[PDB]
């Protein structure tokens, strides 16, 4: 298993999805249409700002 | 000035070639949803108007 770990703005969570829109997934990440895997996410704004 | 929703605008384009590229230069997009069409492949069709 794999794992990529990041702190990123929640207002734009869903554009983590295979071919999605917005920056995260067209000019700063993207995943492919072969992802077989699950993603996760929770609040960080109290804890890192 | 932007019309209100209960009394919409429209505004016809044709008689000129277009580049959406200019486009990004306004301001970054929240949505840009294309639904029948792919974003990326909007600089090749040709349409009426």
């Amino acid at each position: 298993v794999y794992a990529d770990s990041f702190v990123i703005r929640g207002n734009e969570v869903s554009q983590i999805a295979p071919g999605q829109t917005g920056n995260i997934a067209d000019y700063n990440y993207k995943l492919p249409d072969d992802f077989t895997g699950c993603v996760i996410a929770w609040n960080s704004n109290k804890l890192d700002s | 000035r932007f019309a209100s929703v209960y009394a919409w605008n429209r505004k016809r384009i044709s008689n000129c070639v277009a580049d959406y590229s200019v486009l990004y230069n306004f301001a970054p997009f929240f949505a840009f949803k294309c639904y029948g069409v792919s974003p990326t492949k909007l600089n090749d069709l040709c349409f009426t108007n």
